[PDB]
């Protein structure tokens, strides 16, 4: 039902502040060119970049590649994985490594810190279908949520 | 019953021996005979025996089809000869039908039935125009409905329903110019099918 | 008499197509899923070829859906993906295949439902 | 119900009308803007509600089989009247 | 942008340009391809027009449903004017007459009737204005039509300041009065393009670096009169009007190298060799290039 | 000027990978240990030739494959990638 | 401000919690003057001077296989391991846990509705946080 | 993979039908340029000739190659016998179509499309 959030708010031309300090619509062209001179005038620490939320592969790749030409490895997301230890080299260490279906062949589950009902439903709903089908045995630390 | 289709038993029966009649004498042409439930008889061949059945069921005393009532393609891409060539029969002697079929995809050329029918000849142009099938010995093989240099075969499936140019008057260059197609309303495509089955006695095996 | 032919089937150039309509189109070879809303599965059988899609903008006029995609209602239908593969590499189409999903086998029980012992058991009819 | 914008165009009863920035106003210059002024909403707000006395009514929009498919409307809950989904048409049950 | 002129399609007939564009003098030889290169890519176009509704026929295919808009004016009505501009993005001016009127001189095509476009175009908000002068307007010509066009230039200049102004030479074509004008019949011409002069205009609707810049147009190369009106009567196989027209054909092209021209907005200048026989074709009765002055 | 980061790509079944998988499981702790804040970020994705890739300043990148490699002839190969500065 | 498309109107990949790989398809066209986003930055590096490698969705594509193989092998689990070589480097450098409870940012249905852009733009979720909350 | 031939057997024997069609398309400019009152040369003509026949110089199968002869001729007959008006000669060069745009830049203006 969020699809109707699309129809609203949305982002339809590139804008520029101008000399009032306001955002204004303006071309492709010319807000292209403000960035590109701007990142031509910058290296290293000076330039970074933060990934959102819904932001897609191919654009991931396209901007850490861009900010790597101009030597910028400040590459960031808003969500924050402890880079401890291996972080981010091995990926079974940031994996949900039994997948969704190997919930249904598990026998004890340990709920460590998650609402996993809002946050990932249809992986809560795949628990439920195992305490139901397999009488599975849930645990959890954490706040005591339904 | 008044609202069903009464069937014909003894149209079925004749039919179906003068099938085996044709598949018994031309065993080197015909892959498969089969009528169906409204009485239609339907040969089908190797395209090889075009000309050879052709002339049989023609010719011969026992058969007499004297007539094309006519000839045409059907496009099925899903096949690996995507074109089944269609042709009916009338047999004015006997009262009765045929349809032969045979089969080519897009380079391999047919035998065209012109020797046979002198009505094959602007039906065969129309099957080139139309589908891009290729006559052999086709007195003279060109377009016959489409406009003069239009590109592609319009009744293949994957040639699109609204084409690929449009014509409009140009007043600069005073005169028609064609120029890639866009319209004011596109063509709703529309799901129809129901996700159950209609006819059980048509499902195919899993 | 028969020849020899041993170069890959390619149609391209005796199609008509325009040259941007295969080069820069990406075709979709895939089993429609069944629509969520009914049981029937007769829907799910064959395969479908289907094209990427492309820009609809506004009538001024009226406010229909207007396009230039000649191929934006183009849809084809195979018995195997096979065939769909076969078609898309003559014509020169680039393509992705999505495998079959069939539901998997299900084990029902109405006896479960009045389990002695097990969360099965319903709470209502 | 036509009010009319500030600009002076009318409002249809869908609620359309171009606003102030709008180019393509200019093609009513010379010419008129066709606006229905029955408002359809307007109208079936002043039928009177019909009083029965039975928990379950029908409706099909009058004229028998010159109206719309007949629908049967309960008039259990007593908050607020049973309407036609068809004709609009308004019930309540008596007492 | 506001939402109904942003830009959508191929840039076709159906497409939607953004551009909407009132075209005075639309009905005319110019107006004609201006309309023409409007429509072909989807713009909204008005076109006040002054002849009857039949005169105007020719541009109706011209557009897609409802994208050629029709409109009376008068060139003496500032309130015909402000209805026909108030909607649009740019306004172009290409009315003008070769000739003088009993009801309309030079001064009132050429001064007033510009002047009054452009200020009412001002006043409506129009953000684009492009007027058509003359590559050899000059306020001390021998010719009243280039003086007259030198004093408007001047007025839309400092009524619309950011106005741009296109200042073409003779401009050849099938509907021209310059090689149909010679084959009905000391100087150096260099004669445009039409399609050029279509083409320029369409640009510089286009162009942001346009706004407030003095163009003049001009033809590839240039000829001697004697020598281009000898080349006219051999294309055309033919045997080899007005005081102030034929002041015009004698004066000598201008040349003005501080003004950009069409190489600055993207139009190749057409030879006059390649379109000669287009236009000269109709004047035969069922060859050599002149001499370019380099 | 010099590295940026290393990439190891491998498969989890392929014996053309297992010189690559013995260095892993073997030798890329202590690695890690003597380069803590160099990534050497490790995918492994099924019947892929084993590869290595090292970013240098400014999107340079360089590929050695490891096909059929020992695990000591994947040290020496990380080896070399760490002592150039490309 | 540089407009993007949205998810449902780019043929785009997703990797789930699995590390499974999914695509997008383009099912309407990015609004107004928005462009793909992956476009938008292979624009501006060449407008910069710097132009990106790859001009077209495969070849973004291509590049994503050259940095991690795994995105491009689409619906396929591929199977993470070395959790041993982990759990060695989680013990190298201790930490203290806080005396703060765990407590996830979602603790009943109101907190579900809105938790992005989209779905905070929705009109029909704010009318679902006003149902539970009143 | 043995297949009925149309008219060539092989590349060799597909090869000289389509130098002897270009031939004759070759020679026939000039008249198609009169006869049609064309505003273009015969340069121009037989430049096009040129670009329709190289566009398919990649073709290896012989079939292929005897089926576009084959559609070569017919487009040849349709302009010799004036079946052909002017429009239907000129649409081979485009003149009301304005140059799309190639380079990455350009498209990504315009629109969504590659
Ligand atoms: N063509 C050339 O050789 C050159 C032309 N120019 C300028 O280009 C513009 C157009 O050129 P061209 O198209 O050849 O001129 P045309 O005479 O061919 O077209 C003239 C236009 O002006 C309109 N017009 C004339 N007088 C009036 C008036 N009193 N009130 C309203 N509308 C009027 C006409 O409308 P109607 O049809 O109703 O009379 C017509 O649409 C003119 O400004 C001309 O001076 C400049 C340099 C060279
Ligand atoms: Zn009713």
């Amino acid at each position: 039902f969020a699809y109707d959030g699309l129809k609203r708010q949305r982002l339809t031309e590139p804008m520029v502040r101008n000399e009032k300090g306001l955002l204004t619509h303006t071309t492709w062209e010319d807000a292209l060119s403000r960035v590109a001179g701007m990142l031509q005038s910058f290296q290293g620490n000076d330039v970074a970049a933060i990934a959102g939320g819904l932001v897609d592969a191919e654009a991931l790749i396209a901007l850490k590649d861009l900010l790597n030409r101009v030597d910028s490895d400040t590459l960031c997301t808003e969500e924050v994985f402890p880079t401890a230890g291996a972080g981010t080299d091995l990926r079974s260490n940031y994996l949900l490594n039994t997948t969704i279906a190997g919930v249904e062949e598990a026998d004890v589950v340990l709920l460590v810190g998650t609402n996993p009902r809002f946050e990932a439903p249809l992986f809560n709903a795949r628990i439920r279908k195992s305490w139901l089908h397999n009488d599975l045995k849930v645990a959890l630390i954490g706040s005591p949520v339904d | 019953r008044p609202t069903v289709r009464p069937r014909n038993d003894v149209a079925h029966k004749q039919l179906s021996a003068f099938g085996e009649y044709v598949a018994e004498i031309l065993p080197k042409y015909v892959q498969q005979v089969q009528v169906s439930c409204f009485n239609e008889l339907e040969i089908c061949i190797h395209p090889d025996g075009v000309i050879p059945v052709l002339t049989f069921l023609r010719d011969h005393s026992n058969a007499q089809f004297k007539s094309l009532a006519d000839l045409t393609a059907v496009d099925i891409p899903t096949r690996q000869n995507r074109f089944e060539i269609v042709y009916n029969l009338l047999s004015l002697r006997f009262n009765s039908r045929i349809r032969v079929k045979t089969y080519t995809d897009e380079l391999t050329p047919i035998e065209s039935s012109v020797p046979v029918y002198k009505a094959a000849n602007w039906y065969e142009r129309e099957i080139w125009d139309m589908f891009g099938v290729f006559f052999a010995n086709h007195p003279d093989l060109r377009r016959i409905l489409t406009d003069y240099g239009f590109e592609g075969h319009p009744f293949r499936k994957d040639f699109p329903l609204s084409g690929y140019v449009e014509l409009r008057y140009d007043d600069e260059v005073k005169r028609v110019v064609a120029e890639p197609v866009e319209l004011a309303q596109e063509f709703r495509k529309f799901d129809l099918n129901s996700p159950w089955e209609a006819f059980p006695a048509y499902r195919q095996p899993p | 008499q028969l020849i020899t032919v041993d170069e890959k089937l390619d149609i391209t150039t005796i199609t008509g197509v325009p040259e941007e309509h295969i080069k820069t189109r990406k075709a979709r070879i895939f089993v429609p899923a069944r629509n969520n809303m009914q049981s029937g599965v007769n829907n799910t059988k064959k395969w479908k070829m289907e094209f990427d899609t492309r820009e609809r903008w506004e009538n001024p006029l009226m406010g229909w859906a207007s396009t230039a995609d000649p191929l934006s209602n183009l849809v084809l239908t195979f018995s195997t993906k096979e065939d769909a593969v076969a078609f898309a590499e003559k014509n020169g189409w680039s393509y992705d295949v999505e495998e079959r999903k069939v539901p998997k086998p299900k084990s029902k029980s109405y006896g479960a439902n009045f389990s002695w012992n097990k969360r099965t058991r319903v709470s209502t009819k | 119900g036509v009010r009319t914008s500030p600009t002076g165009e009318k409002v249809t009863h869908t609620g359309q009308v171009y606003d102030d920035g709008d180019y393509r106003k200019v093609r009513f210059v010379g010419r008129q803007k066709e606006v229905n002024e029955n408002f359809a909403i307007d109208l079936i707000a002043e039928q009177p509600v019909s009083q029965v006395g039975s928990r379950v009514i029908s409706c099909d929009g009058g004229g028998g089989a010159l109206g719309h498919p007949r629908v049967y409307i309960n008039l259990d809950k007593e908050t607020k009247t049973g309407t036609c989904g068809y004709c609009g048409l308004q019930f309540r049950q008596q007492h | 942008l506001h939402h109904a002129v942003i830009p959508h399609g191929k840039g076709g007939r159906s497409s939607v340009s953004g551009i909407v564009a009132t075209v005075f003098g639309a009905t005319g030889f110019l107006g004609r391809y201006v309309v023409n290169h409007l429509g072909r890519m989807g713009s909204q176009v008005i076109v006040p027009h002054r002849c009857e509704p039949y005169d105007t026929m020719h541009l109706r295919p011209m557009g897609d449903l409802g994208q050629i808009i029709f409109m009376d004016w008068n060139g003496r009505d500032k309130d015909s004017i402000r209805r026909a501009v108030e909607h649009s993005s740019v306004v172009i001016n290409l009315v003008g007459r070769e000739w003088e009127t009993q009801n309309f001189d030079f001064e009132d095509v050429f001064v007033k009737i510009p002047q009054a476009i452009a200020q009412v175009s001002k006043e409506a908000g129009v953000e684009k204005f492009i007027h058509i002068s003359h590559l050899n307007a000059d306020i001390k010509s021998s010719s009243k039509y280039l003086r007259s066009k030198a004093v408007g230039e001047k007025e839309v200049r400092e009524t619309f300041p950011e106005a741009t102004i296109i200042k073409p030479a003779e401009i050849f074509g099938r509907e021209d009065r310059f090689l149909n004008y010679f084959a009905n019949i000391k100087t150096v011409k260099q004669p445009v393009y039409i399609v050029d002069v279509t083409k320029g205009i369409i640009n510089a609707i286009k162009d942001p670096d346009a706004r407030g810049k003095t163009f003049a147009f001009v033809g590839p190369s240039r000829y001697l009169l004697f020598d281009l009106v000898q080349y006219v009567f051999a294309v055309a196989h033919r045997p080899f009007t007005t005081r102030d027209k034929v002041e015009r054909i004698h004066t000598t092209d201008k040349i003005l190298p501080h003004l950009p021209g069409l190489e600055d907005l993207g139009v190749e200048a057409t030879p006059l060799e390649l379109k000669a026989i287009e236009v000269l074709r109709r004047h035969r009765t069922y060859v050599q290039p002149a001499k370019t002055i380099p | 000027l010099g590295l940026r980061e290393i990439r190891i790509h491998l498969c989890q079944r392929s014996p053309g990978s297992q010189g690559v998988r013995d260095f892993i499981e073997k030798r890329y702790v202590e690695l890690k240990k003597a380069n803590p804040d160099l990534p050497i970020l490790i995918r492994e994705c099924s019947d892929v030739q084993p590869k290595l890739w090292a970013r240098y300043a400014f999107g340079q990148e360089k590929n050695v494959s490891l096909n059929n490699f020992s695990a000591d002839q994947v040290t020496r190969a990380l080896e070399n990638v760490l002592s150039s500065k490309a | 401000i540089l407009p993007g498309a949205a998810y449902t109107e780019k043929s785009a990949t997703y990797v789930n919690t699995e590390g499974r790989a999914q695509q997008t398809k383009v099912a309407v066209t990015p609004p107004g003057l928005a462009r793909e986003d992956w476009k938008i930055i292979r624009a501006l590096s060449e407008i910069a001077g710097m132009t990106l490698p790859y001009d077209t969705l495969d070849q973004v594509r291509n590049r994503l296989e050259e940095v991690s193989p795994n995105l491009v092998r689409y619906d396929d689990v591929e199977g993470a391991n070395y959790f041993q070589q982990a759990s060695e480097l989680s013990k190298l450098v201790n930490q203290q846990l806080l005396a703060d409870p765990l407590v996830p940012p979602q603790l009943t249905i109101k907190d579900f509705y809105m938790t992005d852009s989209i779905s905070r733009a929705s009109q029909t979720m704010a009318k679902c946080v006003k149902a539970v909350t009143e | 993979t043995s297949v009925k031939p149309i008219f060539s057997r092989d590349m060799n024997e597909a090869k000289r039908r389509v130098r002897e069609l270009y031939r004759a398309w070759y020679r026939e400019v000039p008249n198609t340029v009169h006869l049609f009152q064309l505003d273009i040369s015969v340069k121009q003509g037989r430049d096009k000739v040129r670009e329709m026949f190289k566009k398919n110089a990649h073709i290896t199968d012989p079939r292929v190659v005897d089926l576009l002869v084959i559609k070569g001729k017919m487009e040849l007959e349709e302009t010799i016998k004036v079946w052909k008006q002017r429009t239907h000669v000129m649409r081979f060069f485009h003149e009301t179509e304005a140059p799309r745009p190639k380079d990455f830049l350009s498209k990504f203006y315009v629109g969504h499309d590659p």
